[PDB]
C-alpha cells in the first residue's frame, strides 16, 4: 500500500443521477460490457498469479542510519570526522529535494481535483508551498556546484549576521 | 514604354534587353565560334572517355579536384597583409565580440544591482 | 494516368489534327510529306503546327527541336522517343 | 559476441539495478521524515539548517 | 505480354542483413524475457517488512525486484 | 595523378605568358580569362564569372550534370556552393529589385502604422462593465480568506 | 474510473503495433494498406466512446 | 580497477602469437568480453564515488566515459578495416597493438586519482594518436596535421603541469578529497589569474575552444578512421571531463577572469555553425560540428550551475556517439568513391537504399531529436545560461536554426536528388557497415530510454 | 481517361461530406458551456455575415 | 474474427492489468477532476440530499 | 457604432470611457432603489464547478441548465426551453447595462453641458 | 549554346520571341475563343513587315519587341507539367536507377529471373563485339584535330553501330 497520512486525499463526492430519457442509455450496457469482457479474466489471472507470489514471500527493508557528531564539531581540517559529517549532511540534501518533490505533487493533485475554481481549498496547500520553498530558497539555493558542506555553512553565518545587523538597525 | 530594367547583384539580366548582343561583330561570332571548339573537345573528350565498360572507376573531374585544392589548401598561398585584408578582419574578428561582450557586461551589472538590492523575483526561483 | 498507346494510334493522331488544319490540301497529305517544301505552307503555320502538338499532347518540344521536324514522319518518330510509346 | 550476449545483458543490467544514487530510499526517507512532522506538531523543513547554539559570529 | 521490367539496385544484402539482426536478437530476445517473466510470476518480487530487533542482514536484502 | 602545376600559384604577372597559361589549363579562351585581380585576399588567380549562372542555362541543352549544371570542364564560378539550385535562385526578376523591396517595405510600414493608428483608437460596444456579485467576486481571485475584504456592493439599475 | 484510462491508452497502443510489427515482420505484407486503413478505423471505433462519456 | 587494466594489457600478446586470420576474430570478440567486464562497474551509490584502491577512484562522471572508451574500442576495430587488410601482416599487428596501448592509457586516464598522474596519462593518450594519423593519415599533408596536433597539445597543456606541481607544493597532495575539503577560495591578485588562465587555457586548447579550433580539421581531414574516432570523441571529451575534475579549485575569482571566455565561445559556436555550411570536403563538415558542440560544452562549464553540469557530461556523450557514427558514414562514401569531396557523389537514396536510414538517423540525432541525448544537453545548457544572463537566448536559437540547416545539407548533398550515372563501381551495403551502424545507434535509444545513468555527479 | 467510379473514393467523399453536413452541428451542439454566448447585437451587426457572402 | 479479436481483447487486457496494481502502487497517478454535483440531488455514495436551489421569482 | 463615430468626432467631453467608467458618485438620482437578491446560492456555485464569468448575474438558471442536461444526456435535443430562458435573461442583463451606460451619459452630457453652459 | 552552331541565328531568335509570346498568351487569356481572336491579332500584328530587306531596320523592331513582350509578359505563364519548371521535373525519377547497376545482384535472383538477363548479356556482347574499331577509328579519323562539334556521324560506311551509342540507347523509360 501507500501512506495515505503523508499522501492525503480528500474524501470522496458522488452525485446520483437517474434519467429522465428514453433513448435508454447506451453507455450503461456498455460499462457493464467493459466490466464482463475485461475485469474478471485480468482479475483471474491476477488471482492464479497472487498465489503464485503466495507460494513464498521476500522481505525488504527501509535503510538505517545514525547520527554523525557534527561539521561543527570536528577540527581544524582532520579529515577522518569532516567525511562523515559531509557525507550525513549530503544525505540531508538528497532527502530535502525529495521533501520538496512531495509538496510539489501535492500541489499538483490540488489542481487536478479542486476544478476550474482554483482558489477554494487549495490556497492552504499553496501556502504551505511557498512557506516551504521560501525557506529552500534562502538555505540551499545560491551556492553554484562545487558545494561539499562548507559553502552552506558559509552562507548560515553571513546570513543570521544579515539579521544581527538588521534588528541592529531595528531596535 | 519601359524603365529599361535596371539588373542588381540578385536580378539576373535576361537575353532579351541585353544589348550587347545585339551589337554584333566580327568578334563575337569568332570568340563564340571559339568557345563552341572548347565545349565541343571538353565534351568529345569526355564522351570518349565515358562510354568504354572495360572501365570501373569514375570519369575524375580534373575541374572538381582543382576547385577543392584551390578552396581548401591553395588559399593561404598567396597572401600579404593589406589594409583592405587587416581592418576586414579586425571588424569582423573583435567587433561582434567586443560588442556582446559589453551588452553581458551591461546585464550582468543590472541583475547585480538588483539582486544586491534584493527586489528580484527569488519568490520561488529554485532551479538555477 | 496509363492510357496504352501505340505507334498507329498516334500516328493517326498526329495525322489527324494535321489534316483537320483547314489550308492545306487533304487530298495531298501523304506521311512522307514536309510541311515547307511539297505543300508550301510558310514556318509560321509550321510553328502553328507545333503549338497544335504541344497542346493537344502536353509535353514542351524544346527551342533545339523547333527548326528541324519539319515533316510528319519525324513528328511521329521524335514523339515515339519522348513518351517512349510501348508497351 | 556483439549483440545476444551483450545488447540484452547490457538491457537486462541497466533495466533494473540497485537505486542508482538513492532514489527508492530517498522517497521513503521523504515519506517517514513528512509523517513525523506532520504528526508531531513543528512544521516540515525547519530552516536554518544548523543549530543556531551551535554557532559563533565574529562581533562588531 | 503487358508489364515491363522494372529496375532495381539490390535487395539481398539488405534482406539479409535484416533476417541477420532480428533472428541474433532474437536468439536471446525470447529467452530473456521468458525468464523475467517466470522470475516475476514464479519466485515473487519482495514485501515490506521493517528491521526486527537485532537482527542486522547483509548488504542484499533491501531491494524490491529479485534479481536486483 | 596529379601535378602541382594543375593547381593555381601566384596570381595574373607576368601578363602575356601566365594569361595563356590559364586559359590553356583552365579550358578558356585568352581574354575571357579576367582574374579578381590580386587584391590580397588570397584567392589564387581563379577565373571570375556573372555569378548568377543557375537559373540561366536553358536544360534543352542535355548537358552532362543534369542537376549539378557541370560540363565537366567549365571554370567552376569560385561561389558554386552557394550557387546550385536548392540553395540560391538567381532567376531575373519580374518587375525589379528596388521597386519591389519599395512596395513592400511601404506595405509593412503602412499596415504598421495603422495598427498604431488602431492601438490608440479602440472600438467596442457602449455597456459599462459586468458587475460582478461578491466584492468583485471575492474568495476566487488572487487569495484572502479572510485577510482583507474590500467592501463594495451594486445597486439595482 | 478505470475504463476512461484503459480505453484511451488502448487508443494511444493501437498506434503502435503497425510500425512495430513491419519492424519485426521482414516480409511483404501486401494488404498493409488495408492493415493500416482497418487498425485506423478500430482506433476511431474505440475513442468514440470516452468523448461520449466525457460529456455525458 | 586493475581487473580492468591487466586484462587489457594481455589482449595485445594475443595479437602477436596469433597468426593470419586469427588476430582478428581474437581481437574482437575479447574486447566485447571487456565491454561486458566494464558494464560491470555501475556501483555507484549515494555518499560518494567508488575508490578502486589507494590508487583508482570511479565517479559518475568517469563511469560513461568509461563504459564510451571500452565500448568504442572493438566498433573502432571492425571498422578499421579494408584500409590495411590488403597490406602486410607485420604492419597489422603494429597498428592493432598501438590501438590497445592507447585504450590503456586512456582508461589510466579516466580513473586517475592524482592529478600529476592525470597529466602523465593525458600526455600518454596524446603520443599513440600521433603515430596513428601519421602512418595512415592517406592523404598528402598528414604531416602538417600531425605537427600541429603534436604542437598546439603540447604547447597549451605544458604550464598545467607547473601549476599543478605548485599546488602540490603549497597545498598538500592531490587526490580529489584531499584536493576537495581543504582547498581556500582563492583571491584576486594577478598570480591567481595567471594560474586559473594556466589551467583553463590550456583545456581550452584541448577542446577546442574557437581561439584554437584549428588545431582540429586538419587533423580529422588527414586521419584515419580509427584515429578519427579516437580523436573526435575521446580525446574531446576527456578534455572535457579533465576540466570538470579540474574546476573545482579557483572558483571564487572565476566570475570575475571567465567573462572573456563565455564570450569567445558563444561568438565561436556562431561562427563555426557558419563555416561549417558553406564548405566542400564532407568530413571537415563533422569537424567543425565538433568545433561547435564543444564551444557549447565550454560555455556549460564556465558557467556552474548542477543543471549545467548534468546537461554537460550529457552532450559529451551524445556528441561522442553522433560524430564518431558520422565519421563511420564518412568513411563508408570514402569507400564508395576515392574521393573524398562532397558534390561528387549525389544520389544514393536508390542506390543502397538503406542507407538513407542511418544518415538520417545520425542527422536526427546531430539535430537534436526531441527525447534524444543531445537535446537533453542542449535543453539543459540553454537552461542554465538563460538563468545566468537573460539574453543569451539568442545566439543559442541561432546556433539551433543553422545547426539543423547544416545537417540537413550534409543529409541531402550526398544522399539526395540525382546519382550522377558515371560512378559505376558502388556496390550494395556490406554486412560490415550497417553492423556498424547498428552497433552506434542502439546504445544511444537505449539511453534516451532511461537516462538516469549518463546524468553528471550532480545528479 | 476520366474515371471516377472507385468504391474507395465514393466511400471516402460520402463520408466527409457526411461529416461536412451533419458532424458540425453534432460536434457543436453538445458541448459544455465554458464561454458566454454573446447573442446581444443590434441591426447590421449580425447581418453582416450573410451581407459580406451575398456582396 | 481472430484478427480484431486479438487487437482490441489482448491491449486492453494488457492495459487494464497495467492500470490496476502498479498504476495504485504508483501512489499518485491518474486522477479525475471531480463530478459537478447540482443542488436538487444526493450523493450516491454515503447518502445524503443536497437542499435543493432557492427562491425562483422575478422572472 | 454610430455612437463611436460620434464620441471620437464632437466633443470627447461628454463621452463616458468604456473601462473607466464610474465618474459621478452613487446615490444621487437613485435613492432607495437597490434590493439585489442575487438568490444564486452562492456556496453551491462554488461546489458545482462553474466558470469564473459565469459566477454571475442569472447563475440559477445557467444551474438548471446543467442540471438538465446532466439528467437527459442521450437526449440531445432536450434542452432548449431553458437554454433560451437564460439567454432571456442575460439579455435582459445586457440590457441594464446598456441603460447604466446612457444613464450615465446622459448625466455627464446634461450636467456639464449645463453647468458649463450657464456658467 | 546549341551543339549544331556557336549563335543561334537572326530568324530562329524571331521565332523564340513569337513562341513565347504565344505562350504567354496562353497564359494571359482564358476562354479560348478571344484567345483565337488575339492570336490571330498577333499573327497579323507580326505579319505587319515581314518584305523590310533592311537587316538594322528588322533587329530594332525586335529589339522593341523584346521590350513590348518583357513589359508585357505574365509572371506565373502555363509552363507544361513535364518540363523544367513545371510540376513534373524528373516526378518519377524514383524508379530511374541506372542500368549499369542491376548486374551486382545475388545469382539466386538472376535464378529467378533467367531470359531478360540471358539477353542482357547478349547485348553486352554486342558492346563488346563491336566496340573498338569502327567507333574509335570514326573518332580519330572523321573529324579534323580540332573536331568544332558535338554531334556525331552515323557509322554508315560498312558495317557495326553509330558510334557511342550505349549512355544514349540504354536509358530508363521516363514513366515507370
Ligand atoms: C525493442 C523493440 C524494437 C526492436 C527493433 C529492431 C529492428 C527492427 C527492424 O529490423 O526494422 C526493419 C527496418 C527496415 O525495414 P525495411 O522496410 O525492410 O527497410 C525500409 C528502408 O530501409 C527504409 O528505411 P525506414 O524507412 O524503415 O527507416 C526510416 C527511419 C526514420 O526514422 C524515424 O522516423 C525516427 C524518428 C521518429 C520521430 C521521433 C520523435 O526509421 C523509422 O521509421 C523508425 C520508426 C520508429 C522509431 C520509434 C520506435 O530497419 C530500420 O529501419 C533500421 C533501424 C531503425 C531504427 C529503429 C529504432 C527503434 C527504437
Amino acid at each position: 500500500s501507500w501512506d495515505k497520512d503523508v499522501y492525503p486525499e480528500p474524501p470522496r463526492r458522488t452525485p446520483a443521477p437517474s434519467p429522465q430519457t428514453s433513448l435508454p442509455n447506451p453507455i450503461t450496457y456498455l460499462t457493464k460490457a467493459f466490466d464482463l469482457l475485461v475485469d474478471r479474466p485480468v482479475t483471474l489471472v491476477r488471482e492464479f498469479i497472487e498465489r503464485q507470489h503466495a507460494k513464498n514471500k521476500y522481505y525488504y527493508y527501509h535503510r538505517e542510519f545514525r547520527r554523525v557528531p557534527d561539521i561543527t564539531e570536528c577540527h581544524e581540517k582532520d579529515v577522518l570526522c569532516m567525511f562523515e559529517a559531509e557525507m550525513q549532511w549530503k544525505r540531508d540534501y538528497k532527502v530535502d529535494q525529495e521533501i520538496v518533490n512531495i509538496i510539489q505533487e501535492r500541489l499538483k493533485a490540488c489542481q487536478q481535483r479542486e476544478g476550474e475554481s482554483h482558489r477554494q481549498n487549495c490556497a492552504k496547500e499553496l501556502q504551505q508551498f511557498t512557506q516551504v520553498v521560501k525557506a529552500y530558497q534562502d538555505r540551499y539555493h545560491d551556492l553554484g556546484a562545487h558545494y561539499s558542506a562548507r559553502k552552506c555553512l558559509a552562507k548560515q553565518k553571513q546570513r543570521m549576521l544579515a539579521e544581527r545587523k538588521a534588528t541592529k538597525e531595528a531596535a | 514604354s519601359f524603365p529599361k530594367y535596371e539588373p542588381s547583384r540578385l536580378a539576373s539580366l535576361p537575353t532579351t534587353l541585353d544589348p550587347a548582343e545585339y551589337d554584333i561583330s566580327s568578334e563575337t561570332r569568332k570568340a563564340q565560334a571559339e568557345r563552341l571548339a572548347i565545349r565541343s573537345r571538353l565534351k568529345r573528350e569526355y564522351q570518349l572517355q565515358y562510354n568504354d565498360p572495360s572501365r570501373r572507376g569514375v570519369v575524375e573531374d580534373p575541374a572538381l579536384i582543382r576547385w577543392t585544392c584551390a578552396r581548401s589548401a591553395n588559399v593561404y598561398p598567396n597572401f600579404r597583409p593589406n589594409t583592405k585584408t587587416s581592418l576586414l578582419g579586425a571588424l569582423f574578428g573583435i567587433g561582434p565580440l567586443i560588442f556582446w561582450y559589453y551588452v553581458f557586461k551591461t546585464d550582468r551589472d543590472r541583475k547585480e544591482k538588483l539582486i544586491q538590492e534584493g527586489k528580484l523575483d527569488r519568490t520561488f526561483n529554485i532551479s538555477y | 494516368d496509363a492510357p496504352p498507346l501505340t505507334l498507329e494510334g498516334i500516328k493517326d493522331r498526329v495525322l489527324y489534327v494535321l489534316k483537320l488544319y483547314d489550308k492545306i490540301d487533304p487530298e495531298k497529305l501523304s506521311v512522307n510529306s514536309h510541311f515547307m517544301k511539297d505543300l508550301g505552307l510558310d514556318s509560321l503555320d509550321q510553328v502553328e503546327i507545333i503549338m497544335a502538338m504541344e497542346d493537344e499532347f502536353g509535353f514542351e518540344i524544346p527551342d533545339i527541336d523547333a527548326e528541324k521536324l519539319m515533316c510528319p514522319q519525324e513528328i511521329v518518330d521524335y514523339i515515339a522517343d519522348k513518351k517512349d510509346v510501348y508497351e | 559476441f556483439g549483440f545476444s550476449i551483450v545488447l540484452v545483458l547490457g538491457s537486462t543490467f541497466v533495466a533494473y539495478l540497485p537505486d542508482y544514487r538513492m532514489q527508492e530510499w530517498a522517497r521513503r526517507e521523504a515519506e517517514r521524515l513528512v509523517k513525523y512532522r506532520e504528526a508531531h506538531g513543528l512544521p516540515l523543513m525547519e530552516s536554518n539548517c544548523f543549530d543556531p547554539s551551535k554557532i559563533q559570529l565574529p562581533e562588531d | 505480354g503487358k508489364r515491363l521490367f522494372i529496375i532495381k539496385p539490390s535487395g539481398f544484402y539488405d534482406k539479409r542483413f535484416l533476417k541477420l539482426l532480428r533472428f541474433y536478437i532474437l536468439l536471446t530476445g525470447i529467452p530473456v524475457v521468458i525468464g523475467i517473466t517466470l522470475i516475476n510470476v514464479f519466485i515473487g518480487e519482495a514485501e515490506l517488512a521493517e528491521i526486527p530487533e537485532g537482527y542486522v542482514p547483509e548488504h542484499w536484502e533491501y531491494f524490491k525486484h529479485p534479481i536486483s | 595523378s596529379h601535378i602541382t602545376k594543375d593547381m593555381l600559384p601566384g596570381p595574373y604577372p607576368k601578363t602575356p605568358e601566365e594569361r595563356a597559361a590559364a586559359a590553356k589549363k583552365y579550358n578558356m579562351r585568352v581574354e575571357d580569362y579576367e582574374p579578381y585581380p590580386d587584391d590580397g585576399m588570397g584567392y589564387g588567380d581563379y577565373p571570375k564569372l556573372p555569378d548568377r549562372s543557375q537559373q540561366e542555362r536553358d536544360p534543352w541543352y542535355d548537358w552532362d550534370h543534369p542537376d549539378l549544371r557541370l560540363n565537366w570542364g567549365e571554370p567552376m564560378h569560385w561561389d558554386l556552393d552557394m550557387y546550385i539550385r536548392n540553395r540560391v535562385d538567381t532567376s531575373p526578376t519580374p518587375v525589379n529589385w528596388n521597386l519591389m523591396c519599395k512596395h513592400l517595405f511601404g506595405f509593412v510600414a503602412f499596415m504598421l502604422f495603422m495598427f498604431w493608428v488602431g492601438e490608440t483608437y479602440p472600438t467596442y460596444q457602449p455597456v459599462g462593465p459586468k458587475q460582478y456579485p461578491y466584492n468583485n467576486l471575492y474568495l476566487e481571485r488572487g487569495g484572502d480568506p479572510n485577510k482583507e475584504p474590500e467592501p463594495v456592493v451594486h445597486y439595482e439599475i | 474510473m478505470n475504463l476512461f484510462s484503459s480505453l484511451t491508452l488502448v487508443t494511444l497502443i493501437l498506434l503502435t503495433m503497425p510500425i512495430a510489427a513491419i519492424n519485426f515482420n521482414t516480409h511483404k505484407f501486401t494488404n498493409y494498406p488495408l492493415y493500416v486503413k482497418t487498425t485506423i478505423s478500430c482506433a476511431f471505433i474505440t475513442s468514440m466512446i470516452p468523448t461520449m462519456m466525457f460529456i455525458h | 580497477m586493475l581487473k580492468y587494466i591487466i586484462p587489457t594489457m594481455m589482449l595485445m600478446p594475443l595479437t602477436w602469437l596469433s597468426k593470419n586470420s586469427m588476430i582478428w576474430i581474437n581481437t574482437t570478440l575479447h574486447s566485447l568480453l571487456i565491454s561486458l567486464t566494464s558494464l560491470l562497474l555501475l556501483n555507484q551509490f549515494g555518499d560518494n564515488s567508488l575508490n578502486f584502491s589507494l590508487t583508482f577512484f570511479s565517479d559518475s562522471l568517469s563511469t560513461p566515459l568509461l563504459i564510451l572508451t571500452m565500448w568504442l574500442l572493438p566498433l573502432m576495430l571492425m571498422a578499421s578495416q579494408h584500409h590495411l587488410s590488403k597490406e602486410n601482416l607485420a604492419r597489422k599487428k603494429l597498428f592493432i597493438s598501438m590501438l590497445i596501448l592507447l585504450q590503456l592509457f586512456l582508461i589510466m586516464t579516466f580513473t586517475a586519482t592524482e592529478l600529476i598522474f592525470f597529466y602523465i596519462m593525458f600526455e600518454a593518450t596524446l603520443v599513440p594518436t600521433l603515430i596513428i594519423i601519421t602512418r595512415w593519415g592517406n592523404q598528402t599533408e598528414r604531416l602538417n596535421a600531425g605537427l600541429y596536433f603534436l604542437f598546439y597539445t603540447l604547447a597549451g597543456s605544458l604550464p598545467l603541469l607547473v601549476a599543478l606541481i605548485y599546488i602540490q607544493n603549497t597545498m598538500g597532495s592531490l587526490n580529489f578529497l584531499i584536493l576537495q575539503y581543504w582547498v581556500q577560495p582563492m583571491p584576486n591578485s594577478w598570480s591567481n589569474t595567471f594560474m586559473w588562465l594556466a589551467c583553463m587555457m590550456a583545456f581550452m586548447v584541448k577542446m577546442p575552444l574557437y581561439g584554437l579550433h584549428l588545431w582540429l580539421p586538419k587533423a580529422h581531414v588527414e586521419a584515419p578512421i580509427a584515429g578519427s574516432m579516437v580523436l573526435a570523441a575521446i580525446l574531446l571529451k576527456l578534455g572535457g571531463y579533465g576540466m570538470m575534475r579540474i574546476t573545482l579549485l579557483l572558483n571564487p575569482i572565476t566570475d570575475f577572469m571567465a567573462y572573456p571566455f563565455i564570450m569567445l565561445s558563444l561568438w565561436g559556436m556562431i561562427m563555426t555553425s557558419s563555416i561549417c555550411l558553406r564548405q566542400t570536403d564532407l568530413k571537415s563538415l563533422i569537424a567543425y560540428s565538433s568545433v561547435s558542440h564543444m564551444a557549447l560544452v565550454i560555455v556549460a562549464i564556465l558557467i556552474q550551475t548542477p543543471w549545467s553540469y548534468m546537461g554537460a557530461t550529457a552532450l559529451m556523450i551524445a556528441h561522442g556517439l553522433t560524430s564518431s557514427m558520422l565519421f563511420c558514414l564518412a568513411n563508408s562514401n570514402y569507400e564508395r568513391v576515392h574521393s573524398r569531396t562532397m558534390i561528387l557523389a549525389r544520389g544514393l537514396q536508390t542506390l543502397l537504399p538503406l542507407m538513407a536510414a542511418w544518415w538520417l538517423l545520425a542527422s536526427l540525432t546531430n539535430l537534436a531529436l526531441p527525447p534524444s541525448i543531445n537535446l537533453i544537453g542542449e535543453l539543459f545548457v540553454v537552461m542554465s545560461t538563460f538563468s545566468w544572463s537573460n539574453i543569451t537566448i539568442i545566439l543559442m536559437g541561432l546556433n539551433m536554426v543553422i545547426t539543423a540547416l547544416y545537417s540537413l545539407y550534409m543529409l541531402i548533398t550526398t544522399q539526395r536528388g540525382k546519382h550522377t550515372h558515371h560512378i559505376n563501381n558502388i556496390l550494395p551495403s556490406f554486412t560490415r557497415e550497417n553492423a556498424l551502424m547498428s552497433l552506434h545507434m542502439l546504445p544511444l535509444l537505449l539511453l534516451s530510454l532511461n537516462p538516469k545513468i549518463i546524468l553528471g555527479p550532480l545528479y | 481517361n476520366i474515371n471516377e467510379n472507385n468504391p474507395f473514393l465514393i466511400n471516402s467523399i460520402k463520408r466527409l461530406l457526411i461529416g461536412s453536413l451533419f458532424a458540425g452541428f453534432i460536434i457543436s451542439n453538445n458541448i459544455p458551456p465554458m464561454t458566454i454566448p454573446q447573442m446581444t447585437m443590434p441591426h447590421y451587426l449580425k447581418m453582416t455575415a450573410l451581407t459580406v457572402t451575398i456582396l | 474474427s481472430i484478427f480484431a479479436f486479438t487487437h482490441v481483447l489482448i491491449p486492453v487486457w494488457i492495459i487494464h492489468y497495467y492500470l490496476k496494481y502498479h498504476v495504485t502502487t504508483k501512489p499518485y497517478t491518474i486522477v479525475e477532476k471531480k463530478p459537478r454535483i447540482f443542488p436538487g440531488d444526493t450523493i450516491l455514495e454515503t447518502g445524503e440530499v443536497i437542499p435543493p436551489m432557492k427562491e425562483f421569482p422575478d422572472q | 457604432g454610430a455612437h463611436l463615430a460620434r464620441r471620437y468626432l464632437g466633443d470627447a467631453s461628454v463621452e463616458p470611457e468604456p473601462l473607466r467608467m464610474p465618474t459621478f458618485p452613487p446615490d444621487y438620482g437613485f435613492p432607495e432603489r437597490k434590493e439585489r437578491e442575487m438568490v444564486a446560492t452562492q456556496q453551491e456555485m462554488n461546489d458545482a464547478q462553474l466558470v469564473l464569468q459565469q459566477r454571475d448575474y442569472c447563475a440559477h438558471y445557467l444551474i438548471r441548465f446543467l442540471k438538465c442536461k446532466r439528467d437527459s444526456f442521450p437526449n440531445f435535443l432536450a434542452c432548449k426551453h431553458e437554454q433560451h430562458d437564460w439567454d432571456y435573461c442575460e439579455h435582459l442583463d445586457y440590457v441594464k447595462r446598456m441603460k447604466e451606460f446612457e444613464r450615465e451619459r446622459r448625466l455627464l452630457q446634461r450636467k456639464k453641458r449645463r453647468e458649463q453652459r450657464e456658467a | 549554346f546549341l551543339p549544331s552552331a556557336a549563335y543561334l541565328t537572326h530568324q530562329q531568335k524571331v521565332l523564340q520571341l513569337y513562341k513565347r509570346a504565344l505562350r504567354h498568351l496562353e497564359s494571359r487569356c482564358v476562354h479560348r475563343d478571344k484567345y483565337r481572336y488575339f492570336a490571330c491579332l498577333l499573327r497579323a500584328r507580326f505579319d505587319e513587315h515581314k518584305n523590310e530587306k533592311d537587316m538594322v531596320k528588322a533587329t530594332q523592331l525586335l529589339r522593341e519587341a523584346e521590350k513590348e513582350f518583357w513589359h508585357g509578359q505574365h509572371p506565373q505563364p502555363y509552363i507544361f507539367p513535364e518540363s523544367p519548371g513545371g510540376t513534373s521535373y524528373e516526378r518519377y525519377e524514383c524508379y530511374k536507377v541506372p542500368e549499369w547497376c542491376l548486374d551486382d545482384w545475388h545469382p539466386s535472383e538472376k535464378a529467378m529471373y533467367p531470359d531478360y538477363f540471358a539477353k542482357r548479356e547478349q547485348w553486352k556482347k554486342l558492346r563488346r563485339e563491336s566496340w573498338e574499331r569502327e567507333v574509335k577509328q570514326l573518332q580519330e579519323e572523321t573529324p579534323v584535330g580540332g573536331p568544332r562539334t558535338e554531334a556525331l556521324p552515323p557509322a554508315r560506311k560498312q558495317g557495326d553501330l553509330p558510334p557511342l551509342w550505349w549512355h544514349i540507347v540504354t536509358r530508363p523509360r521516363e514513366r515507370p
